[PDB]
């Protein structure tokens, strides 16, 4: 069905109403998103159907049609944008500048917004609109709001 | 099942909202993918 690129809202007729679970990037015939909004099943455009392609519990990632395309990475110096696309909101530019999790394996960017767990997917950008990771895996801090990691996959 | 609605373009907006702070969290990754903080 729709394959052009931009940002696009996850939903479900599953439970009361239309839900929205998450988000996902549309990007060189390939939709990116969290592996915990889909865990793994197929999606449907209009009459459309997209099947996943890879996918991983750990990064939290999956991508459908294709190989992962994002390989955009924070700079660890500049502000970054999180395209925000909250539930029943509107999309929205959120600029702040990120956060370290020091990691055993390294360190990561971390964006510290709070948003509802269905704004999992959205897209958090560099000053040229690159997608440099996903918002939607992270933590909760002392002081329980979300603290969310910068996640980005592999280009093969 | 799940389907997908466009909800956008991916661009950079100048003079957006600039809002949230930059913390340096000690964190553990477990092999289902979650994030816990090490203190
Ligand atoms: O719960 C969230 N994310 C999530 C959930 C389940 C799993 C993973 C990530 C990865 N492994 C399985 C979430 C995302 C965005 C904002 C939030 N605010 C809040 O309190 N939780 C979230």
């Amino acid at each position: 069905g729709e394959t052009t690129d931009g940002v696009y809202r996850v939903m479900t007729r599953r439970l009361l109403g239309s839900t929205q679970v998450g988000v996902g990037v549309m990007q060189e015939g390939v939709f990116h998103t969290m592996w915990h909004v889909t865990k793994g099943a197929a999606l449907r455009s209009g009459e459309g159907r997209l099947d996943p392609y890879w996918g991983d519990v750990k990064q939290d990632l999956v991508s459908y049609c294709g190989p992962w395309k994002l390989d955009a990475a924070w700079d660890g110096l500049s502000e970054v944008q999180l395209l925000a696309v909250p539930p029943g909101e509107r999309a929205k530019n959120i600029q702040t500048l990120p956060g370290i999790f020091k990691t055993k394996d390294g360190d990561i960017g971390a964006v510290a917004l709070d948003y509802p767990a269905g704004t999992s997917g959205s897209p958090i950008l560099d000053k040229c609109g690159r997608v440099i990771g996903l918002y939607g895996n992270g933590v909760v801090i002392k002081n329980g709001s979300y603290v969310s990691a910068i996640t980005q996959g592999k280009r093969e | 099942d799940m389907y997908i609605e466009r909800a956008g373009d991916i661009t950079w907006e100048k003079d957006a909202e600039v809002t949230g702070n930059s913390p340096r969290l000690d964190v553990a990754l477990d092999e289902s993918g979650d994030f816990s903080l090490v203190e």
